[PDB]
DNA sequence: CCATATGGTTGGGCTACGGCGAATACCC
DNA sequence: GGGTATTCGCCGTAGCCCAACCATATGG
């Protein structure tokens, strides 16, 4: 129904909200720090799949060259973005770069990577994240500067980092649901009247309505949580009777045929998380059933 | 005739076509026992 | 039996109504003049 | 008026001949009636282009053999251990039991008639191996009616793999055989030097002459066939019989099967085994790419099949523009037997990589290192097949990934199918479960079945 | 004399308008 | 940026298909 109520509060639009409840895009709980191509990253914020993998895991190329050649980067090598890393195949990005085969390599990956040779022990493992000033490597002397996920090297003995953020983000009607369990609505009716101080009718009277929902909420005495289900109601079955014509058909109420669709979906995808499939048969799964409860 | 340009195949046949319900002597329709008739349709006329 | 016909109490539809909208996952508070929630099953189909 | 043969269209009349009209064109025509007026008029051009001029009969058989006694079997309890050293295995004691059970069922004066199930995988082999080597211990042969001539190869690879130390004479008979070899065959099996044949049913319609008919051993009767069931009954005079049809019947003859058939199935069949960690879907290219790598990443084997509606081959250069690391071959019917086997013996080989196939009964095969399946056309499939495509790829020590894909995502008899397909969690029974619902299905007499009871004692 | 093209066999399975409104346009 | 239409714009108004197998003909 339009305005969208769950949009009103957790200011939103329809293809927002139609984007994160079908799996489209993203939508963070704590940015952490992060950024976004330059600028940073805040709450409630879309998110493609796409920025999600490159601020989770990032951009690493690997290119290709002629077979026994000798590259002039050498094995955990600083690469400038330009560079002429090869006989002839010039840098895209900023990291480090690993060979494949020698003999004078075959292949050569880059990586967003900041590396730190190690002496003695490392303090931490690898695939562990970290924000920058923290203690890494020797005791503590080798220490975390950038944002990312560490892996050690005991063959060089370097701690890399690959540069990556921890944000959280998710995509659905759970997420929603963990959005609205973090609404202080004293504040934000606070600011509501803040903008009712300000002059543009526009913006006065969008919040004006928002105000008026979130007064709503406050005296009917409602989590705005309870508007996303997790325990589907089952009517009783007579008021869908199902019953037997003189012809051998069934009169029917289409409603079984919802709640056998509902239920087939539903045992269908909790054995689906049994296993642990790929999670892209998952996010289609989880679309089919919110599409089968709409 | 299924006649195709090029090679000359005149496939030539008798195909049939389905039925056509025909009118009574008095003038109605015998449509599955029942007894219909069809009613004249006024409309605009086409032209400027 | 040949007397009259009594009254009958909580409404067939009224309740019937009262669990559809709770089938729509919305409480419906059936209350009396002073906000004692009152039943209209008698606690039949209800724990 | 001629009798005239047109070599596309067969039966043709003459009637004359036409200079007949195209759009401004003069070519002339000789003309043809055909059957019910087809008057083609052919241009003259191709003057040199024509020329001139019921069942109760076979059901009070079985009843009778079924009352009939026919042969006794002796144990031989010696020969056995010899043969029984020459599988380095162990035997499961569900299996060992229906075994010996229907080894007493041979050695008793009534036919051996009985029928050993279970969830598949688990060398079945093995009890119709030991019946075999009895039965050609007394001397008498042993046939083979198989389902595929693919299989009939791995049956007599796996007979060979046995026989070493026996002085047993082996012999496929197919399609694919080679007609020197077929006819050889024949002869050497006539007069009987040849002990044991496997094959399809060239062996059941060129009128072979046998010398044993002692132990009949079918497996999948299901995709045999209904008339040639009862040309298996043509066969079966006076015989024992064994089926390794563990997928039956739509209950047509699996109603009455029961009680007269004692159902010897075995359960947990094969120990140390797997469950086959199934997924459904949609159809995505994505997929498949993440797939094969799965595969090239345990280094196993993939099946993938087809509807054979169209070329295959058109479809494999499409995959391959999907995947180019990997090496992909259709093993597609309607081919000689060179292809084939030279398809088999590179994917045993294996430097072939993906084997495309379009049937059951193309890829019917207990290959070991495949571990990987992907079904595009699982809509149109009978629940067997689809079962047996699951169960057929499936080994010891390892994980199994299945991707079967829906492209209307709408069929409901198929959504139905699907659905009580994907209700699995393991091996043990479910198959036989499942059997019985599809059964129920499929039946959706006892009363002409105790009249013909009745009279089959009195004849 | 041997090795395919195509035939036919059975089986297996299958399907245009009132009309309030609203982003927007027009105005001062 | 507040005020004034506005204009469309949707809301309400019981049949085959395809697979394998065997057979005959037919070309090197
Ligand atoms: N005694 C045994 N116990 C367990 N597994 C065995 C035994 N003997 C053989 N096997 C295995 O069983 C498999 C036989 O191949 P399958 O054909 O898959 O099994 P099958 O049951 O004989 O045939 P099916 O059921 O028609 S697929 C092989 O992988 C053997 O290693």
């Amino acid at each position: 129904d339009v305005p969208s109520k769950i949009g009103t509060l957790l200011d939103l639009s329809a293809t927002e909200l139609e984007q994160v409840l079908y799996f489209s895009k993203y939508i963070v709980l704590d940015p952490k720090g992060a950024i976004l191509n330059g600028v940073p990253v805040e709450k409630r914020q879309l998110l493609t799949d796409e920025e999600y993998r490159e601020l989770r895991y990032g951009k690493q190329e690997t290119y290709p060259l002629p077979p026994g050649v000798d590259a002039l980067v050498k094995d955990g090598e600083e690469v400038v973005k330009g560079q002429e890393l090869a006989p002839g195949v010039v840098s895209r990005l900023d990291g480090v770069a690993l060979y494949r085969f020698p003999r004078e390599p075959a292949s050569i990956l880059v990586v967003k990577a900041r590396v730190y040779p190690f002496e003695d022990d490392v303090e931490v493992s690898t695939g562990d994240r970290v924000a920058p000033g923290d203690v890494l490597a020797d005791g503590g002397k080798v220490k975390s500067d950038v944002y990312g996920r560490v892996e050690v090297d005991l063959v060089r003995n370097v701690v890399r980092v690959v540069e990556s953020y921890d944000i959280d983000a998710r995509m659905g009607a759970e997420a929603i649901q963990q959005l609205l369990k973090e609404l202080d609505l004293e504040a934000l009716e606070k600011e509501l009247l803040e903008e009712m101080k300000h002059p543009s009718r526009a913006r006065r009277a969008k919040a004006r309505k928002r105000l008026e929902v979130v007064r709503a909420f406050l005296d009917s005495g409602n989590r705005p949580e309870w508007m996303i289900l997790e325990a589907v109601p089952v009517l009783p079955p007579d008021l869908r009777p199902m019953v037997q014509v003189d012809g051998g058909r069934f009169a029917t109420s289409d409603l079984n045929d919802l709640y056998r669709r509902l239920i087939n979906r539903n045992n269908r995808l909790k054995k689906l998380l049994a296993q642990g499939a790929p999670e892209i048969i998952i996010r289609n799964e989880k679309r089919m059933l919110q599409e089968a409860v709409d | 005739q299924l006649i195709h340009k090029d090679t000359g195949l005149i496939k030539e046949d008798e195909v049939f076509l389905g039925h056509i319900p025909l009118m009574t002597e008095d003038g109605s329709f015998i449509i599955n026992g029942a007894d219909r008739v069809i009613v004249s349709q006024i409309h605009r006329s086409p032209g400027v | 039996k040949g007397e009259d016909v009594p009254e009958p109490s909580v409404p067939e539809s009224f309740r019937v109504l009262v669990k559809e909208l709770q089938a729509l996952a919305l409480d419906v508070q059936t209350l009396d003049e002073k906000d004692n929630p009152v039943d209209i099953f008698e606690g039949l189909a209800s724990k | 008026g001629d009798y005239l043969i047109h070599p596309e269209h067969g039966v043709g009349q003459y009637l004359g001949l036409e200079t007949r009209e195209v759009l401004g064109v003069k070519r002339d025509y000789l003309v043809l009636r055909y059957k019910g007026e087809g008057k083609l008029y052919l241009p003259v051009e191709q003057l040199p282009l024509l020329k001139r001029h019921l069942a109760g009969r076979l059901l009070v058989l079985q009843a009778k053999r079924k009352a009939t006694p026919g042969r006794a079997f002796p144990p031989l309890p010696e020969w056995d251990p010899l043969v029984e050293k020459g599988f380095p295995y162990e035997l499961t004691p569900d299996q060992k039991r229906a075994l010996e059970e229907v080894l007493r069922d041979l050695e008793s004066p009534h036919p051996m008639d009985r029928l050993v199930s279970g969830d598949v995988g688990f060398g079945k082999t093995e009890v119709a191996l030991r019946a075999a080597h009895r039965v050609v211990g007394h001397g008498a042969q042993v046939a083979f009616l198989v389902p595929t001539t693919l299989l009939a190869e791995q049956h007599g690879k796996t007979f060979r793999e046995r026989f070493q130390g026996l002085p047993v004479r082996v012999a496929v008979l197919s399609r694919f055989t080679p007609p020197k070899e077929e006819e050889a065959i024949l002869k050497g099996l006539a007069e009987g030097t040849v002990d044991i044949v496997i094959g399809t049913h060239r062996l059941l319609q060129e009128d072979v002459r046998f010398r044993d008919l002692g132990l009949l051993i079918v497996d999948e009767e299901h995709r045999f066939g209904v008339a040639q069931k009862e040309r298996i009954r043509e066969l079966k005079a006076e015989v024992d019989t064994l089926y390794l049809s563990a997928t039956p019947i739509p209950r047509t003859l699996y109603s009455a099967l029961v009680g007269l058939k004692d159902l010897s199935s075995i359960q947990t069949p094969p120990p140390g085994r797997k469950p086959i960690k199934t997924f459904l879907a949609p159809f995505d290219p994505l997929l498949v790419r993440e797939a094969i790598l799965f595969e090239l990443e345990r280094g196993g084997k993939v099946f993938y099949v087809h509807d054979r509606v169209a070329s295959i081959e058109a479809r494999r250069r499409f995959l391959e523009s999907l995947v180019p690391e990997a090496r992909i071959g259709v093993v597609h019917g309607q081919m000689p037997e060179s292809l084939i086997e030279e398809t088999m013996l590179l994917f045993a080989e294996g430097a072939y990589d993906v084997l495309l196939a379009t049937t059951i009964i193309e890829a019917g095969l207990d290959v070991p290192e495949a571990n990987t399946i992907l079904i595009e056309r699982a809509d149109r499939l009978g629940l067997a097949t689809l079962y047996q495509l699951r169960g057929r790829v499936g080994r010891r020590e390892e994980e199994a990934y299945a991707y079967l894909f829906h492209p209307p995502r709408l069929t409901e008899a198929a959504e139905k199918r699907l659905a009580a397909i994907a209700d699995l969690s393991d091996l043990g029974s479910g198959h036989l479960l499942a059997e019985r619902d599809m059964e129920i299905r499929g039946v959706g007499s006892l009363e002409v079945y105790t009249e013909l009871l009745e009279e089959a004692i009195r004849k």
